[PDB]
Protein backbone atom coordinates (compact mmCIF):
# COMPACT_ATOMS: atom_id res chain seq x y z
CA UNK A 1 0.00 0.00 0.00
CA UNK A 2 3.09 2.06 0.72
CA UNK A 3 4.93 3.42 -2.53
CA UNK A 4 7.22 5.61 -4.06
CA UNK A 5 6.89 6.32 -7.53
CA UNK A 6 9.52 7.88 -9.96
CA UNK A 7 9.03 10.55 -13.18
CA UNK A 8 10.18 13.03 -15.44
CA UNK A 9 12.12 9.88 -17.07
CA UNK A 10 12.63 10.37 -20.73
CA UNK A 11 14.65 11.00 -23.25
CA UNK A 12 17.26 14.36 -23.36
CA UNK A 13 19.88 15.75 -25.74
CA UNK A 14 23.11 15.67 -23.73
CA UNK A 15 23.47 18.98 -22.43
CA UNK A 16 20.26 19.24 -21.59
CA UNK A 17 18.63 19.39 -18.18
CA UNK A 18 15.52 17.61 -16.57
CA UNK A 19 13.60 16.63 -13.58
CA UNK A 20 12.81 13.52 -12.12
CA UNK A 21 10.09 13.63 -9.36
CA UNK A 22 9.69 11.38 -6.41
CA UNK A 23 5.78 11.27 -4.73
CA UNK A 24 5.17 8.99 -2.35
CA UNK A 25 1.34 7.63 -1.32
CA UNK A 26 0.41 5.82 1.91
CA UNK A 27 3.00 7.58 4.58
CA UNK A 28 3.80 11.18 5.31
CA UNK A 29 7.47 11.48 4.70
CA UNK A 30 7.91 15.18 5.12
CA UNK A 31 9.93 13.21 8.24
CA UNK A 32 12.37 10.64 6.03
CA UNK A 33 15.15 11.17 4.51
CA UNK A 34 15.22 10.60 0.58
CA UNK A 35 17.89 9.35 -1.71
CA UNK A 36 18.51 9.14 -5.22
CA UNK A 37 20.50 6.02 -6.14
CA UNK A 38 21.18 5.38 -10.03
CA UNK A 39 22.23 2.15 -12.23
CA UNK A 40 23.31 2.30 -15.85
CA UNK A 41 21.50 -0.15 -18.12
CA UNK A 42 23.31 -3.96 -17.13
CA UNK A 43 25.67 -2.29 -14.44
CA UNK A 44 25.44 -1.36 -10.85
CA UNK A 45 23.85 0.44 -8.20
CA UNK A 46 25.57 3.91 -7.77
CA UNK A 47 24.37 6.23 -5.00
CA UNK A 48 23.95 10.07 -5.79
CA UNK A 49 22.61 11.89 -2.67
CA UNK A 50 20.56 12.17 -0.10
CA UNK A 51 18.11 14.89 1.58
CA UNK A 52 17.32 15.27 5.22
CA UNK A 53 14.09 15.94 6.78
CA UNK A 54 15.53 19.48 7.24
CA UNK A 55 16.39 20.68 3.61
CA UNK A 56 19.85 19.39 4.48
CA UNK A 57 21.82 17.73 1.25
CA UNK A 58 24.46 15.66 0.73
CA UNK A 59 25.84 14.53 -2.66
CA UNK A 60 28.37 12.09 -4.28
CA UNK A 61 31.52 13.96 -4.78
CA UNK A 62 31.01 13.10 -8.49
CA UNK A 63 27.63 14.79 -8.13
CA UNK A 64 27.70 17.65 -6.44
CA UNK A 65 27.57 20.23 -9.47
CA UNK A 66 25.29 18.74 -12.29
CA UNK A 67 22.49 17.03 -9.56
CA UNK A 68 20.64 18.79 -6.81
CA UNK A 69 18.02 17.65 -5.30
CA UNK A 70 15.33 19.40 -3.57
CA UNK A 71 11.67 18.57 -1.59
CA UNK A 72 8.20 19.68 -1.30
CA UNK A 73 6.74 18.58 2.11
CA UNK A 74 3.09 20.21 1.16
CA UNK A 75 3.13 18.09 -2.14
CA UNK A 76 4.96 14.89 -0.42
CA UNK A 77 7.07 15.64 -3.02
CA UNK A 78 11.16 15.22 -3.59
CA UNK A 79 12.92 16.62 -6.61
CA UNK A 80 16.22 15.63 -8.63
CA UNK A 81 17.30 18.77 -10.95
CA UNK A 82 19.73 17.22 -13.29
CA UNK A 83 21.80 19.82 -15.63
CA UNK A 84 24.23 19.54 -18.66
CA UNK A 85 23.34 15.83 -18.73
CA UNK A 86 26.41 13.17 -20.45
CA UNK A 87 25.54 10.18 -22.45
CA UNK A 88 26.96 8.83 -19.16
CA UNK A 89 24.14 9.77 -17.04
CA UNK A 90 22.02 7.60 -19.51
CA UNK A 91 20.64 5.18 -16.49
CA UNK A 92 17.35 4.40 -14.12
CA UNK A 93 17.18 6.28 -11.46
CA UNK A 94 15.94 5.37 -8.07
CA UNK A 95 14.05 6.90 -5.22
CA UNK A 96 14.55 5.30 -2.08
CA UNK A 97 13.79 6.07 1.79
CA UNK A 98 17.05 5.46 4.41
CA UNK A 99 15.48 3.42 7.09
CA UNK A 100 13.66 5.73 9.64
CA UNK A 101 15.90 6.43 12.50
CA UNK A 102 19.40 6.44 10.56
CA UNK A 103 21.58 8.89 8.52
CA UNK A 104 24.77 8.73 6.94
CA UNK A 105 23.94 5.27 6.61
CA UNK A 106 23.39 3.43 4.04
CA UNK A 107 20.56 1.33 4.88
CA UNK A 108 17.39 2.12 2.26
CA UNK A 109 13.78 0.35 2.70
CA UNK A 110 11.85 2.03 0.52
CA UNK A 111 12.31 2.36 -3.35
CA UNK A 112 10.20 3.25 -6.40
CA UNK A 113 9.84 1.54 -9.56
CA UNK A 114 12.95 3.61 -10.73
CA UNK A 115 12.54 5.38 -13.91
CA UNK A 116 15.21 5.86 -16.80
CA UNK A 117 16.42 8.40 -17.97
CA UNK A 118 18.81 8.04 -21.72
CA UNK A 119 20.97 11.05 -22.36
CA UNK A 120 21.39 10.23 -26.38
CA UNK A 121 21.35 13.13 -29.12
CA UNK A 122 19.06 10.40 -31.59
CA UNK A 123 15.87 11.32 -32.24
CA UNK A 124 12.68 8.75 -30.91
CA UNK A 125 11.49 6.33 -32.82
CA UNK A 126 8.22 4.72 -33.04
CA UNK A 127 7.63 0.60 -33.26
CA UNK A 128 6.00 -1.69 -35.99
CA UNK A 129 4.23 -4.59 -34.63
CA UNK A 130 4.23 -7.36 -36.58
CA UNK A 131 2.19 -10.88 -34.95
CA UNK A 132 4.00 -14.24 -34.96
CA UNK A 133 1.26 -16.49 -35.77
CA UNK A 134 1.20 -20.18 -34.66
CA UNK A 135 1.49 -22.83 -37.24
CA UNK A 136 -0.73 -24.46 -39.21
CA UNK A 137 -0.61 -27.81 -37.56
CA UNK A 138 -1.09 -26.25 -34.20
CA UNK A 139 -4.00 -28.51 -33.39
CA UNK A 140 -2.93 -31.71 -31.48
CA UNK A 141 0.29 -31.29 -30.52
CA UNK A 142 1.99 -30.01 -27.07
CA UNK A 143 0.25 -26.72 -27.07
CA UNK A 144 0.71 -23.66 -29.32
CA UNK A 145 2.75 -20.64 -29.25
CA UNK A 146 1.99 -17.38 -30.44
CA UNK A 147 3.12 -13.69 -29.90
CA UNK A 148 4.50 -9.92 -31.66
CA UNK A 149 7.79 -8.96 -32.93
CA UNK A 150 7.66 -5.08 -31.85
CA UNK A 151 10.56 -3.63 -33.99
CA UNK A 152 12.59 -0.74 -34.62
CA UNK A 153 12.13 1.77 -31.41
CA UNK A 154 14.12 3.79 -29.67
CA UNK A 155 14.95 4.91 -26.64
CA UNK A 156 13.67 1.47 -24.49
CA UNK A 157 11.51 1.09 -22.72
CA UNK A 158 8.64 -0.66 -24.38
CA UNK A 159 6.40 -2.70 -22.37
CA UNK A 160 3.66 -5.14 -24.12
CA UNK A 161 0.45 -6.89 -22.38
CA UNK A 162 -1.28 -9.84 -23.65
CA UNK A 163 -5.33 -9.11 -23.79
CA UNK A 164 -4.73 -6.18 -21.61
CA UNK A 165 -3.53 -7.54 -19.13
CA UNK A 166 -5.77 -11.06 -19.02
CA UNK A 167 -2.74 -13.27 -20.10
CA UNK A 168 0.10 -13.30 -17.98
CA UNK A 169 1.18 -17.30 -18.03
CA UNK A 170 3.29 -18.64 -20.18
CA UNK A 171 4.04 -15.26 -21.45
CA UNK A 172 7.36 -14.31 -22.36
CA UNK A 173 8.53 -10.51 -23.10
CA UNK A 174 12.68 -10.79 -24.48
CA UNK A 175 14.70 -8.41 -23.53
CA UNK A 176 15.90 -5.87 -25.91
CA UNK A 177 18.55 -6.31 -28.38
CA UNK A 178 19.98 -3.71 -30.87
CA UNK A 179 20.24 -4.02 -34.33
CA UNK A 180 22.72 -2.97 -37.02
CA UNK A 181 20.21 0.04 -37.29
CA UNK A 182 20.88 1.21 -33.89
CA UNK A 183 17.32 0.29 -32.76
CA UNK A 184 16.18 -1.84 -30.55
CA UNK A 185 14.10 -4.44 -31.29
CA UNK A 186 12.25 -7.24 -29.40
CA UNK A 187 9.89 -10.03 -29.20
CA UNK A 188 6.56 -11.10 -26.63
CA UNK A 189 5.60 -14.30 -26.65
CA UNK A 190 2.99 -16.49 -25.36
CA UNK A 191 2.01 -20.74 -25.06
CA UNK A 192 -1.53 -21.44 -24.80
CA UNK A 193 -3.50 -24.68 -25.66
CA UNK A 194 -4.30 -25.47 -28.80
CA UNK A 195 -8.22 -25.84 -28.47
CA UNK A 196 -7.80 -21.73 -26.93
CA UNK A 197 -7.27 -21.10 -30.72
CA UNK A 198 -10.42 -19.65 -32.99
CA UNK A 199 -12.33 -20.04 -29.84
CA UNK A 200 -10.30 -17.59 -27.61
CA UNK A 201 -9.02 -14.16 -28.89
CA UNK A 202 -5.43 -13.50 -28.30
CA UNK A 203 -4.09 -9.74 -28.65
CA UNK A 204 -0.78 -8.32 -27.67
CA UNK A 205 -0.89 -4.57 -26.52
CA UNK A 206 2.51 -2.36 -27.59
CA UNK A 207 2.90 0.76 -25.80
CA UNK A 208 5.78 3.12 -26.09
CA UNK A 209 5.48 6.44 -24.34
CA UNK A 210 8.41 8.03 -25.98
CA UNK A 211 7.04 8.17 -29.10
CA UNK A 212 3.49 8.12 -28.11
CA UNK A 213 3.14 4.75 -29.73
CA UNK A 214 0.53 2.71 -28.56
CA UNK A 215 -0.79 -1.12 -30.49
CA UNK A 216 -3.17 -3.71 -30.26
CA UNK A 217 -2.56 -6.28 -32.81
CA UNK A 218 -4.40 -9.66 -33.01
CA UNK A 219 -2.56 -12.50 -34.05
CA UNK A 220 -4.10 -14.89 -35.93
CA UNK A 221 -3.19 -18.68 -37.37
CA UNK A 222 -3.98 -19.24 -40.90
CA UNK B 1 39.35 6.02 -3.17
CA UNK B 2 36.85 3.46 -1.52
CA UNK B 3 37.15 0.03 -3.34
CA UNK B 4 34.56 -2.10 -2.85
CA UNK B 5 35.25 -5.64 -3.75
CA UNK B 6 32.12 -8.20 -3.99
CA UNK B 7 33.09 -12.10 -4.80
CA UNK B 8 32.31 -14.05 -6.46
CA UNK B 9 30.35 -11.55 -9.91
CA UNK B 10 28.70 -14.79 -10.53
CA UNK B 11 27.36 -18.19 -8.58
CA UNK B 12 25.40 -21.16 -9.54
CA UNK B 13 24.27 -23.35 -6.39
CA UNK B 14 21.39 -25.79 -6.79
CA UNK B 15 18.18 -25.03 -4.53
CA UNK B 16 18.64 -26.16 -0.72
CA UNK B 17 22.43 -25.16 -1.30
CA UNK B 18 24.05 -22.84 0.59
CA UNK B 19 25.35 -19.68 -0.84
CA UNK B 20 27.89 -17.28 0.08
CA UNK B 21 29.07 -13.83 -0.82
CA UNK B 22 31.38 -11.67 0.44
CA UNK B 23 32.09 -8.01 0.22
CA UNK B 24 35.50 -6.44 1.54
CA UNK B 25 36.18 -2.43 1.30
CA UNK B 26 39.76 -1.00 1.93
CA UNK B 27 38.91 1.63 4.02
CA UNK B 28 37.01 -0.06 6.83
CA UNK B 29 33.33 0.91 6.41
CA UNK B 30 32.15 3.26 9.42
CA UNK B 31 31.39 1.45 12.99
CA UNK B 32 29.23 -1.48 11.03
CA UNK B 33 27.97 0.61 8.08
CA UNK B 34 27.30 -2.53 5.91
CA UNK B 35 23.96 -3.54 4.28
CA UNK B 36 23.34 -6.26 1.61
CA UNK B 37 20.67 -5.74 -0.80
CA UNK B 38 18.66 -8.46 -2.82
CA UNK B 39 18.03 -6.90 -6.87
CA UNK B 40 15.27 -9.70 -9.29
CA UNK B 41 15.39 -8.19 -12.94
CA UNK B 42 13.73 -5.27 -13.44
CA UNK B 43 13.02 -4.88 -10.01
CA UNK B 44 14.04 -2.24 -7.80
CA UNK B 45 16.69 -3.55 -5.21
CA UNK B 46 15.18 -4.66 -1.50
CA UNK B 47 16.99 -4.20 1.74
CA UNK B 48 17.75 -7.78 3.04
CA UNK B 49 20.48 -7.01 5.79
CA UNK B 50 21.47 -4.29 7.32
CA UNK B 51 23.98 -3.07 10.19
CA UNK B 52 25.81 -6.02 8.72
CA UNK B 53 23.46 -9.08 10.54
CA UNK B 54 20.19 -7.32 11.05
CA UNK B 55 17.73 -8.73 8.56
CA UNK B 56 15.07 -6.10 7.68
CA UNK B 57 11.04 -7.66 8.28
CA UNK B 58 9.74 -10.37 6.01
CA UNK B 59 13.05 -11.32 5.34
CA UNK B 60 13.39 -15.38 5.25
CA UNK B 61 15.83 -16.89 8.26
CA UNK B 62 18.19 -18.66 5.82
CA UNK B 63 19.45 -14.71 5.08
CA UNK B 64 21.75 -14.26 7.17
CA UNK B 65 25.19 -11.60 7.44
CA UNK B 66 28.23 -11.39 9.40
CA UNK B 67 31.83 -9.72 9.10
CA UNK B 68 33.41 -6.44 10.82
CA UNK B 69 35.48 -3.80 9.38
CA UNK B 70 36.82 -4.97 6.35
CA UNK B 71 35.47 -7.91 5.20
CA UNK B 72 31.45 -9.15 5.57
CA UNK B 73 29.81 -12.03 4.33
CA UNK B 74 25.57 -12.95 3.14
CA UNK B 75 24.80 -16.30 3.65
CA UNK B 76 21.75 -17.73 2.07
CA UNK B 77 21.62 -21.27 3.99
CA UNK B 78 19.29 -23.17 1.86
CA UNK B 79 18.64 -21.92 -2.23
CA UNK B 80 15.39 -21.12 -3.05
CA UNK B 81 14.61 -21.13 -6.94
CA UNK B 82 13.11 -17.43 -5.77
CA UNK B 83 16.39 -16.56 -4.54
CA UNK B 84 18.00 -16.01 -8.33
CA UNK B 85 18.83 -11.95 -8.45
CA UNK B 86 21.67 -9.86 -8.26
CA UNK B 87 22.87 -8.94 -4.22
CA UNK B 88 24.60 -5.97 -3.74
CA UNK B 89 26.30 -4.86 -0.71
CA UNK B 90 26.15 -1.15 0.26
CA UNK B 91 28.92 0.74 2.70
CA UNK B 92 29.56 4.37 4.64
CA UNK B 93 32.60 5.78 5.60
CA UNK B 94 31.90 8.57 8.00
CA UNK B 95 31.67 11.01 4.79
CA UNK B 96 28.43 9.98 3.71
CA UNK B 97 29.18 11.27 0.22
CA UNK B 98 31.54 7.95 0.26
CA UNK B 99 28.46 5.66 0.26
CA UNK B 100 29.66 2.75 -2.46
CA UNK B 101 27.90 -0.37 -3.17
CA UNK B 102 29.95 -3.61 -4.56
CA UNK B 103 29.90 -4.62 -7.91
CA UNK B 104 27.20 -7.41 -7.30
CA UNK B 105 27.10 -11.01 -7.57
CA UNK B 106 24.79 -12.67 -9.89
CA UNK B 107 22.76 -15.69 -7.86
CA UNK B 108 21.57 -18.49 -10.20
CA UNK B 109 19.78 -21.87 -10.14
CA UNK B 110 21.69 -25.09 -10.84
CA UNK B 111 18.77 -27.71 -11.80
CA UNK B 112 18.22 -30.70 -13.99
CA UNK B 113 18.23 -30.55 -17.88
CA UNK B 114 15.33 -29.48 -19.28
CA UNK B 115 14.47 -30.01 -23.07
CA UNK B 116 13.10 -27.19 -24.83
CA UNK B 117 9.96 -26.79 -26.78
CA UNK B 118 10.93 -25.31 -30.74
CA UNK B 119 8.12 -23.32 -32.66
CA UNK B 120 9.26 -21.22 -35.97
CA UNK B 121 7.50 -17.80 -37.18
CA UNK B 122 7.80 -16.87 -40.99
CA UNK B 123 7.35 -13.28 -41.59
CA UNK B 124 4.23 -11.57 -41.70
CA UNK B 125 2.57 -10.16 -44.63
CA UNK B 126 2.36 -6.81 -42.99
CA UNK B 127 6.28 -6.50 -42.46
CA UNK B 128 6.92 -8.03 -46.14
CA UNK B 129 5.55 -4.29 -47.62
CA UNK B 130 8.30 -2.82 -45.56
CA UNK B 131 10.44 -4.57 -47.26
CA UNK B 132 12.06 -6.83 -45.24
CA UNK B 133 11.44 -10.14 -43.24
CA UNK B 134 12.23 -11.22 -40.33
CA UNK B 135 12.32 -15.14 -39.09
CA UNK B 136 11.65 -15.89 -35.63
CA UNK B 137 12.76 -19.52 -33.29
CA UNK B 138 11.27 -19.92 -30.05
CA UNK B 139 13.38 -22.21 -27.54
CA UNK B 140 10.85 -22.44 -24.46
CA UNK B 141 11.15 -23.49 -21.33
CA UNK B 142 14.88 -25.13 -21.17
CA UNK B 143 17.72 -25.51 -19.19
CA UNK B 144 21.01 -24.83 -19.49
CA UNK B 145 21.06 -21.82 -20.71
CA UNK B 146 23.46 -22.89 -23.35
CA UNK B 147 21.94 -23.72 -26.36
CA UNK B 148 23.10 -23.95 -30.04
CA UNK B 149 20.18 -22.30 -32.89
CA UNK B 150 21.60 -22.68 -36.56
CA UNK B 151 19.73 -21.07 -39.56
CA UNK B 152 19.63 -23.07 -42.60
CA UNK B 153 18.34 -21.47 -45.89
CA UNK B 154 17.61 -24.26 -48.27
CA UNK B 155 20.14 -25.75 -46.68
CA UNK B 156 22.95 -23.13 -46.69
CA UNK B 157 23.66 -22.31 -43.19
CA UNK B 158 23.66 -18.81 -42.55
CA UNK B 159 25.94 -16.90 -40.35
CA UNK B 160 26.40 -13.31 -39.05
CA UNK B 161 22.73 -12.55 -39.90
CA UNK B 162 20.43 -13.12 -36.98
CA UNK B 163 20.58 -12.06 -33.30
CA UNK B 164 19.39 -13.99 -30.29
CA UNK B 165 17.70 -12.90 -27.14
CA UNK B 166 17.53 -14.71 -23.89
CA UNK B 167 14.75 -14.50 -20.63
CA UNK B 168 15.75 -13.99 -17.02
CA UNK B 169 16.14 -17.41 -15.41
CA UNK B 170 12.55 -18.21 -14.56
CA UNK B 171 11.83 -17.71 -10.62
CA UNK B 172 9.28 -20.78 -10.31
CA UNK B 173 10.77 -23.10 -12.61
CA UNK B 174 14.80 -22.21 -12.95
CA UNK B 175 14.47 -22.94 -16.66
CA UNK B 176 14.98 -20.48 -19.92
CA UNK B 177 13.57 -19.13 -23.48
CA UNK B 178 15.50 -17.74 -26.39
CA UNK B 179 14.57 -16.38 -29.43
CA UNK B 180 16.83 -16.31 -32.29
CA UNK B 181 15.77 -13.98 -35.05
CA UNK B 182 16.87 -14.37 -38.98
CA UNK B 183 16.12 -11.23 -40.42
CA UNK B 184 16.42 -10.46 -44.33
CA UNK B 185 15.76 -7.99 -47.17
CA UNK B 186 12.66 -8.72 -49.11
CA UNK B 187 14.52 -10.08 -51.80
CA UNK B 188 16.52 -12.18 -50.48
CA UNK B 189 14.15 -13.87 -48.48
CA UNK B 190 11.72 -14.42 -51.77
CA UNK B 191 14.99 -15.78 -53.28
CA UNK B 192 14.91 -18.84 -51.11
CA UNK B 193 12.30 -21.82 -50.24
CA UNK B 194 13.13 -23.65 -47.26
CA UNK B 195 13.84 -21.69 -44.03
CA UNK B 196 14.91 -24.04 -40.71
CA UNK B 197 15.73 -23.16 -37.73
CA UNK B 198 17.71 -26.34 -35.97
CA UNK B 199 18.65 -26.61 -32.32
CA UNK B 200 21.27 -28.28 -30.62
CA UNK B 201 20.88 -28.47 -27.02
CA UNK B 202 21.86 -30.87 -23.51
CA UNK B 203 18.18 -32.18 -23.05
CA UNK B 204 18.03 -33.31 -26.84
CA UNK B 205 19.24 -36.42 -27.90
CA UNK B 206 19.29 -35.37 -31.64
CA UNK B 207 19.20 -31.86 -32.64
CA UNK B 208 15.78 -30.72 -33.63
CA UNK B 209 14.53 -28.66 -36.92
CA UNK B 210 11.93 -26.30 -37.30
CA UNK B 211 11.19 -25.13 -40.53
CA UNK B 212 8.60 -24.06 -43.04
CA UNK B 213 8.51 -23.46 -47.12
CA UNK B 214 7.91 -19.67 -48.22
CA UNK B 215 4.80 -19.33 -49.91
CA UNK B 216 2.88 -22.60 -49.34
Amino acid sequence: EVQLLESGGGLVQPGGSLRLSCAVSGIDLSNYAINWVRQAPGKGLEWIGIIWASGTTFYATWAKGRFTISRDNSKNTVYLQMNSLRAEDTAVYYCARTVPGYSTAPYFDLWGQGTLVTVSSASTKGPSVFPLAPSSKSTSGGTAALGCLVKDYFPEPVTVSWNSGALTSGVHTFPAVLQSSGLYSLSSVVTVPSSSLGTQTYICNVNHKPSNTKVDKKVEPK
Amino acid sequence: DIQMTQSPSSVSASVGDRVTITCQSSPSVWSNFLSWYQQKPGKAPKLLIYEASKLTSGVPSRFSGSGSGTDFTLTISSLQPEDFATYYCGGGYSSISDTTFGGGTKVEIKRTVAAPSVFIFPPSDEQLKSGTASVVCLLNNFYPREAKVQWKVDNALQSGNSQESVTEQDSKDSTYSLSSTLTLSKADYEKHKVYACEVTHQGLSSPVTKSFNRGE
